[PDB]
């Protein structure tokens, strides 16, 4: 059962914008942002950076 | 002079006339949903409140 499902919405970053989906086509697989003033990540699947 | 003669005047088709505009009114008809609300609620039990 689940007990809670926290869906946010983050930024990309201008460095993530422009060196990698622009450049390369690619996404990072790890969400750094800002948010209620606090640095938050999130790792996709809680594995390491892709 | 030649005097100048009434024009015949335009002769007229007497009947019975429908008229139509384009449709802008959506089709409506009567739905059922069906659902259910499930709410889980995590609650903390201090020593005075919750």
């Amino acid at each position: 059962q689940f007990m809670g499902i926290f869906e946010d919405r983050a930024p990309v970053p201008f460095e993530e914008v422009i060196d990698k989906i622009n450049a390369k086509g690619v996404c990072r697989s790890t969400a750094k942002y800002v948010r209620n003033n606090m640095e938050t990540t999130a790792f996709h699947r809680d594995d390491h950076e892709t | 002079r030649r005097c100048p003669t009434r024009p015949e005047g335009q002769n007229y088709t007497e009947g019975i006339a429908v008229v139509f505009k384009e449709n802008i009114a959506p089709y409506k008809f009567k739905a059922t949903m069906y659902y259910k609300d499930v709410t889980v609620s995590q609650v903390w039990f201090g020593h005075r409140y919750s």
